[PDB]
């Protein structure tokens, strides 16, 4: 676990891990932990940001989310979990589905996956489809790897928190009593 | 061995009693860890109730008698004339909240491998000293000033004055204990030390519940006070 | 000498190692009285006869059914296509494919020394291979083809009920999907 | 050694599945000895059961409880009403043949098959010799395997009647 | 005999093998390796099932539901006793049709138990080397891989608290079936069992 | 131990008296075992049981006057002025059932061979020492004191001393189960003990009963 990035300046030079989980963990057990990690992250990211782009006044989506019922983008309202309940059940199929099917994917077509050997978190196809850090160093890329670990780790609290809001009203401060 | 030194201090702190260890508790296998770590971890309490109570006693005369810092602040929710009892719980929720959380915070640095190694120290149940407070060289962000001897007013001590100081750190706090558990006893079972007759209110609450009444839960903060 | 499927007998000299699917298994010693080529080409023809059985009758019963024919069980679903009109039309097929490949594999197998294994018409239109272990797994599925469609005619039968051919469904396979109280009970 | 004794017959021929005199064939003797006795008390009980079930003796069982014979139903039901002293001659007279009459074992506590005999060779002078040795193999051969097949069934009415109270279950 | 190698003695019964009855010494090798494999599979069943218990008895259900129509709560709402019977019926179909293929496997795996085999090694990897059968190669037990960091001796010793943890589930979840059903039967259970 | 010393124990214990086994238990071989384990059995059971009846006997003091803790709920459910015996049988069998069960595993804790033969002694059948309790070191988990001398009185105590001590245990508890079974029969047979008469409140039910609900035909649950 000493050799896995993450111990950044922000808790001494090193790992952070009061439990020692990292010291049960194996080094496959341990990449285990950082692809679990690096999912969270970036998922966490993503929910974050469209929580906060969708809550903060940011503009919806034109036209209708689904002409055949209504459903409009605007009808949706500017709310967590209201937009979400208010989406029709066939598009909540198709996002999971669509999650799922790429889930699958990143298991199976990696070759040395990342509990054989491989890199943890390594999803070739969706990655960089512009090739926009195709040719950075490779301390770059690490140090950019830390940052997006970072991040990730800040969103992943972020988005409980924005969902403990909802389900516990004033939960968080600076933050809305309703959502 | 680390028997031989506390029984040693014990005649520094009282020569006339010496080493009264009636329970044996500096013999006992604490965590099965061996009497050198079982005694530092014993006297590293000693120090740090004392230490915690020293400061108490000294508080509750702040308090009680009326010691506030003027303008905005959990000073301004306390009623005044309330009870020293009673200042713990009228100051704010989120203030009861971060004072323990501070003091979390102290107690984690306290015993944290890194700080202690980044001062060339080792933890107090592994050869250590019982009762060091490290320097702040290792928060991430720079500190202006450490914990004990802020001001550096003790950079150069006789180690010979350190040690009869550290001797009357665990006196002076065995006798802060006494007097500030008498403070604390005199208010619920009235009669029980004598002089404080009279003097100590009595208080209907549980001491031992920090959070009850939980105290209001204002907000203080004015410009920027986005969250409420 | 002794049988492996019966170790309290002597295995017939007809049976040998070499026929696909052996295991030692004659107790009455038929191989004997009956050709053994004979025998294996009515064994592999009631195997093939009855997994076609079993799929079409499941197929039937779960709901799969040809356009025009009569929405009906596989119980009913002969006397259904009788009266309907269209069922001799399917004995046209197995009238030609007997009368022009069993009987003269038969009369072969019995009279010429010089013939294909019983059951062994050359058909592999794909290729995929007459090995051993195909052979073997071709009369294993085939026997066990045989007695379920035995138990199957028998259960839906006896019952009239849906495709798990029992009184009470899935149930009487998986008994704990009944109560399991009174197994807690009695513990 | 213990392969070919008398009980190493039929389909299974040797059959020890959980190792028994694999693990001690000394003791073989004495298991032998149990499961003659078991078997021969279980040829009794399943004939017992299957007579009980159409014949019945007659007169009272006991007339100053005014139990009949007939009265009694073919079960545990019988046993349970038999009266206190009918019980307890029973008790006394199956100790009296366990103890002195067929005696299984010869001492101790824990009982050896006696010396100059057979596993379960209790009967005294008067009793049916064989002197055939392929007619005494053969029959006492019977004699086990009746008497496992006994014991099985004995188990499988005792259990029935339990059930329900009667030892033929319904079909 | 291979009854004085294996793991199960402890320190409770004076490190000493507990068998009153002498069953261990009068079977051969073969039925105690069966023996052994019986006892860590139940073991391991009970140490599921008391937990599993606990968390019916606390009522702590997961958010969500179980069918489209029923609730994890509703099922729960009345014990752990009556839960099998309002758990739908493809579900428990499903548990245990899984729980027959994972069963079949281990029986099926070539280097039994009794037959030169480890005893309650059932293999990690079933359902592998299956012709005509493709499943992930999701390690059954340990899929997280925690055996890696563990040395021959930390593996026994953790065996040795598998055995005994088994055995104390093993009382433990039949203790609770027998409160609820005789009512005074164990003490220390509350009317939730 | 020897006959040879169980007498010579006994005339330590009362010179006068000497070794006063009328009935032979001591020479009776107990399951079997030999005279020397039959010794041993008898001499923990008569160390055992005295000193439940020397703890019992201030337990009954205590109960009888109501000398009770103050910051307990079982404890103010009782009733107050109920006799000794009562005040055990108007608890919650649950209580009961966990002090009985705390004497369970400490008397499994005692018997045990490996614990006792880690910290060097052995059983008191097997040669060891009637009336030892070893500590709590191979315990699963650490815990804060042994039972005997949980702090650290006598652990610096002469082999002198702890004969003169055992010897005084053995005496006082032969007395205190004479004296606990005194309030006991005074208690449920007025005029039994011609000294108590007046002293000890009277009682109905059966000391030898724990559990009010039959546990063997209906127990109770909580
Ligand atoms: C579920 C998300 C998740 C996961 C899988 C991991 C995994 C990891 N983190 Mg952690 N980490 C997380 C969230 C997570 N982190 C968050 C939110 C923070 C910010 C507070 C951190 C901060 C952090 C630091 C600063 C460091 C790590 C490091 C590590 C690695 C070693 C420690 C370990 O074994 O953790 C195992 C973790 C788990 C098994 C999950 C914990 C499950 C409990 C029950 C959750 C309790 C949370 C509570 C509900 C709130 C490992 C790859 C170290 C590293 O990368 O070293 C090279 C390191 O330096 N993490
Ligand atoms: C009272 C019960 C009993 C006893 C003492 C025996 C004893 C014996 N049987 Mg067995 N046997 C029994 C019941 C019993 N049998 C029953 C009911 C059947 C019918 C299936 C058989 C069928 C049978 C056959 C076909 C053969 C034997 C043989 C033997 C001998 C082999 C050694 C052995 O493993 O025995 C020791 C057995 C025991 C101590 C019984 C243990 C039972 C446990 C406690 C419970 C088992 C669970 C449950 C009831 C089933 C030995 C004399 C073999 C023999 O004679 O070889 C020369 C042999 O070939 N037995
Ligand atoms: C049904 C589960 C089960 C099974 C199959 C086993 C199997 C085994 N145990 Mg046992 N054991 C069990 C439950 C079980 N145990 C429980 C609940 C406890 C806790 C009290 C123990 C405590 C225990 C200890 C402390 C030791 C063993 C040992 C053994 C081994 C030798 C004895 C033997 O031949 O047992 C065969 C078992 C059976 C035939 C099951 C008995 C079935 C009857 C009908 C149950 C009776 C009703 C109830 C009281 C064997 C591997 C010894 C060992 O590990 O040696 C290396 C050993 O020292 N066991
Ligand atoms: C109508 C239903 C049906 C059908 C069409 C088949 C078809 C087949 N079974 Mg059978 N089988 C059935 C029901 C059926 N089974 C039932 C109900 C059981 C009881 C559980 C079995 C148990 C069974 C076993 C145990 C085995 C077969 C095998 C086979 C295959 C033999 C040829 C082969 O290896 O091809 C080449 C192989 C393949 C194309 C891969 C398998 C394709 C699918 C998943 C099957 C064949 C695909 C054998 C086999 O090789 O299966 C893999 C085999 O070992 N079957
Ligand atoms: C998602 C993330 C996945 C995480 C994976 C982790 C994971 O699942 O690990 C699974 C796992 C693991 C692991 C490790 O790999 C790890 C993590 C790391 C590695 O170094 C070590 C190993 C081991 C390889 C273990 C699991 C063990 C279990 C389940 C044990 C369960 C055990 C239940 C019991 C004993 C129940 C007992 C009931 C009792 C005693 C009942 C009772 C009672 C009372 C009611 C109390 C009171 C009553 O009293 C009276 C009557 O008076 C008496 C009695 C007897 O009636
Ligand atoms: C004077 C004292 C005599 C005592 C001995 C005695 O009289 O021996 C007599 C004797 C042999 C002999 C000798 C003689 C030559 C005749 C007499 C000589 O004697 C002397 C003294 O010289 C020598 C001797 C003893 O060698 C022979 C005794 C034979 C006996 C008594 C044999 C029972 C088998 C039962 C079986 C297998 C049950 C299966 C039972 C089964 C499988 C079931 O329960 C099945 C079933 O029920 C279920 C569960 C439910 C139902 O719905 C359905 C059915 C019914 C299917
Ligand atoms: C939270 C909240 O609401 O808080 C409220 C309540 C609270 C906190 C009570 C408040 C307050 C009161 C506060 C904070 C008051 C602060 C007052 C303050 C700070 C008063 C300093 C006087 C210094 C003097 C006269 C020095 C002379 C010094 C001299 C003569 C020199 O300069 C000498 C010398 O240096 C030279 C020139 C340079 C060299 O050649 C030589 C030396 C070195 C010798 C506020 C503001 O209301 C805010
Ligand atoms: C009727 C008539 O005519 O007569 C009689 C009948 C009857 C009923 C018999 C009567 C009575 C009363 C009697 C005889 C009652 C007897 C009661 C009895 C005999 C009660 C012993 C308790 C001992 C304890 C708790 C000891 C703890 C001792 C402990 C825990 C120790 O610390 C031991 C110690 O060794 C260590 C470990 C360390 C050493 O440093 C030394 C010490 C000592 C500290 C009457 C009423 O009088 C009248
Ligand atoms: C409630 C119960 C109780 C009572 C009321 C009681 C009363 C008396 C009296 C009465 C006036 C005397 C004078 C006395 C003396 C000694 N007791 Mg004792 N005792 C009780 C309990 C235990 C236990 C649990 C242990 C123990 C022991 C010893 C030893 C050590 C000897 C040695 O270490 O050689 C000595 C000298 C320990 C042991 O080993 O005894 C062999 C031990 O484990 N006692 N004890
Ligand atoms: C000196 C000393 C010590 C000490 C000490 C003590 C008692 C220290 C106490 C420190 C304490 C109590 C420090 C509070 C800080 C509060 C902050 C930073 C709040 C920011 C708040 C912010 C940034 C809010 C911003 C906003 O709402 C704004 C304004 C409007 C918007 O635009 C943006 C948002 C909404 C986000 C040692 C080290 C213990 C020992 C040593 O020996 C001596
Ligand atoms: C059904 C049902 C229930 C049930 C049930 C249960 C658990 C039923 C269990 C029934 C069970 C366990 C029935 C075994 C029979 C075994 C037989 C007949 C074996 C004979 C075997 C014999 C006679 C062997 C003879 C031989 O040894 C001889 C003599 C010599 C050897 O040479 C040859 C052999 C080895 C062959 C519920 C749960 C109560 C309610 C539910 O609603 C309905």
């Amino acid at each position: 676990v000493s050799d896995m990035e993450g111990t950044g300046p922000e808790t001494g030079g090193k790992v952070f891990d009061p439990m020692g989980l990292s010291k049960i963990a194996s080094a496959e057990t341990l990449a285990w932990y950082r692809a679990a990690e690096l999912k969270h992250s970036r998922v966490a990211m993503a929910a974050v940001t469209g929580w906060a782009w969708v809550s903060s006044g940011g503009p919806l989506f034109p036209g209708y989310l689904s002409v055949e019922q209504g459903v409009t983008f605007e009808s949706l309202g500017r709310d967590g979990y209201a937009a979400w309940a208010a989406v029709p059940e066939a598009g909540k199929f198709q996002i999971l589905g669509v999650i799922g099917i790429l889930e699958i994917l990143s298991e199976s077509a990696v070759k040395p996956h990342y509990m054989a050997g491989g890199t943890p978190g390594k999803v070739p196809l969706l990655w960089d489809p512009l090739g926009f850090t195709a040719k950075l160093s490779p301390e770059t890329l690490a140090r950019k790897r830390l940052a997006e670990l970072k991040n990730g780790r800040l969103a992943m609290i972020g988005v409980m928190s924005l969902v403990s809001a909802h389900f516990i009203p004033n939960s968080v401060p600076l933050l809305p009593g309703s959502v | 061995s680390a028997k031989a030194d506390l029984e040693a201090f014990a005649k520094e702190c009282n020569p006339v009693v010496g080493y009264w260890d009636p329970l044996g508790l500096a013999d006992l296998p604490l965590w099965g860890q061996d009497q050198d770590a079982v005694i530092g971890w014993l006297r590293h309490s000693e120090i740090k109730h004392g230490r915690i109570a020293m400061a108490g006693f000294v508080g509750y005369i702040a308090h009680a008698n009326g010691f506030r810092f003027g303008g905005i602040g959990p000073q301004n929710v306390v009623p005044e004339g309330a009870s020293a009892p009673e200042v713990w719980d009228s100051i704010p929720f989120l203030a009861k909240l971060q004072i323990i959380g501070a003091i979390g915070v102290l107690e984690h640095i306290s015993e944290d491998k890194n700080f202690l190694a980044a001062d060339g120290m080792k933890h107090y149940m592994r050869g250590g000293k019982p009762g060091y407070f490290p320097t702040f060289s290792a928060n991430v962000h720079p500190m202006p000033l450490n914990l004990f001897d802020p001001f550096k007013w003790s950079k150069n001590a006789s180690p010979e004055k350190k040690a009869k100081g550290l001797v009357t750190e665990t006196n002076n706090g065995r006798l802060a204990m006494l007097g500030l558990f008498g403070f604390l006893s005199e208010s619920k079972i009235p009669g029980s030390v004598p002089a404080l007759s009279g003097i100590i209110p009595s208080y209907d609450g549980d001491y031992m519940q920090p959070f009850l009444p939980t105290g209001p839960d204002t907000s203080l903060w004015t410009i920027g006070n986005l969250w409420a | 000498a002794k049988s492996k499927a019966i170790p309290f007998l002597d295995a017939p000299p007809a049976l040998d190692g070499t026929m696909a699917g052996d295991k030692g298994f004659d107790p009455l010693l038929l191989s004997n009285v009956v050709p053994i080529q004979w025998a294996r080409e009515a064994e592999l023809k009631h195997a093939r006869i009855c997994m076609l059985a079993v799929v079409g009758w499941v197929t039937v019963d779960l709901g799969f059914t040809v356009p025009y024919a009569p929405q009906v069980s596989s119980l009913a679903a002969h006397d259904a296509a009788v009266d309907k009109g269209v069922f001799l039309g399917l004995l046209i097929p197995i009238a030609l494919v007997e009368v022009l490949a069993g009987i003269p594999k038969c009369f072969q197998i019995m009279n010429e020394p010089d013939a294909s294994p019983g059951g062994d018409y050359k058909f592999d239109p794909l290729g995929i291979g007459a090995s051993a272990e195909m052979q073997e797994k071709e009369i294993s599925n085939g026997r066990l083809a045989m007695l379920a469609f035995s138990g199957i005619v028998t259960q839906a039968a006896l019952t009239q009920g849906p495709f798990p051919y029992t009184y009470n469904g899935v149930e009487d396979l998986v008994p704990p999907m009944q109560s399991v109280q009174g197994a807690l009970s009695i513990l | 050694g213990v392969e070919t004794e008398l009980g190493a017959t039929g389909p299974l021929g040797y059959w020890d599945p959980f190792g028994f005199s694999v693990r001690n064939p000394e003791r073989f003797n004495r298991y032998r000895a149990v499961e003659l006795k078991h078997g021969r008390i279980a040829m009794a009980a399943t004939t017992g059961y299957m007579v009980q079930s159409f014949l019945r003796w007659p007169g009272y069982l006991s007339t100053s409880a005014n139990i009949k014979f007939a009265d009694l139903p073919n079960g545990i039901a019988a046993f349970k009403a038999i009266p206190p002293a009918g019980l307890f001659q029973i008790l006394l007279f199956i100790g009296a043949m366990e103890a002195f009459t067929w005696r299984y074992y010869e001492g101790p506590w824990p009982g050896k098959v006696p010396e100059g005999k057979a596993p379960g060779d209790v009967a005294g002078d008067l009793w049916v010799r064989y002197t055939d040795p392929e007619e005494k193999a053969f029959k006492l051969n019977a004699e086990i395997n009746n008497g496992r097949a006994a014991m099985m069934g004995s188990l499988g009415m005792l259990m029935h009647d339990h059930i329900l109270g009667t030892w033929v279950p319904p079909g | 005999a291979l009854v004085d190698s294996m793991e199960g003695v402890g320190e409770e019964t004076g490190g000493q093998i507990w068998d009153p009855l002498g069953i261990s010494e009068a079977v051969s090798d073969e039925a105690v390796m069966w023996f052994r494999a019986s006892e860590l599979k139940h073991g391991r069943v009970a140490m599921l099932a008391s937990v599993g218990y606990l968390v019916g008895a606390a009522k702590i259900s997961f958010p969500g539901e179980l069918a489209k129509g029923v609730t994890f709560a509703s099922v729960a709402a009345n014990g752990p006793y009556q839960a099998w019977d309002a758990v739908p019926q493809a579900g428990k179909l499903q548990i245990l049709s899984i729980i027959l293929a994972l069963e079949w496997a281990t029986e099926a795996k070539k280097p039994h138990y009794m037959r030169g085999g480890v005893p309650g090694k059932i293999e990690q990897l079933p359902f592998d080397g299956i012709q005509g059968l493709w499943a992930p190669k999701i390690k059954f037990w340990d899929p997280l891989n925690f055996t890696g960091a563990l040395s021959a001796e930390q593996k026994a010793r953790k065996r040795k608290a598998e055995l005994k943890n088994g055995r104390l589930a093993m009382i433990g979840i039949i203790s609770f079936i027998t409160g609820h059903n005789l009512p005074g039967s164990v003490p220390a259970l509350d009317s939730s069992f | 131990e020897t006959k040879a010393d169980l007498e010579a124990l006994a005339k330590d214990l009362n010179p006068a008296v000497g070794f006063w086994d009328p009935l032979a238990l001591s020479d009776y071989s107990f399951w079997g075992t030999s005279q020397e384990a039959t010794i041993g059995f008898l001499r923990e059971a008569e160390i055992k049981h005295g000193r439940i009846a020397m703890a019992g006997f201030v337990g009954y003091i205590v109960h009888s006057n109501d000398i009770r803790w103050t910051f307990d709920k079982v404890a103010a459910s009782v009733p107050t002025g109920l006799p000794a015996p009562a005040v055990w049988d108007a608890i919650p069998d649950i209580a009961k059932w966990q002090i009985i069960l705390f004497v369970g595993v400490m008397e499994s804790w005692r018997e045990n061979k490996v614990v006792l033969e880690a910290e060097g002694q052995k059983h008191y059948m097997s040669g060891g020492k009637p009336g030892y309790f070893p500590s709590f070191d191979l315990l699963p988990h650490p815990v804060p004191f042994p039972l005997f001398d949980p702090f650290g009185i006598s652990k610096r105590a002469t082999e002198e001393k702890k004969a003169k001590g055992r010897l005084a245990e053995i005496n006082n508890g032969r007395l205190a189960m004479i004296g606990l079974f005194g309030f006991l029969s005074e208690a449920t047979v007025p005029g039994s003990v011609p000294f108590l008469k007046g002293v000890v409140p009277a009682y109905t039910g059966e000391v030898m009963a724990p559990f009010t609900q039959n546990i063997f035909t209906a127990p109770t649950a909580l």
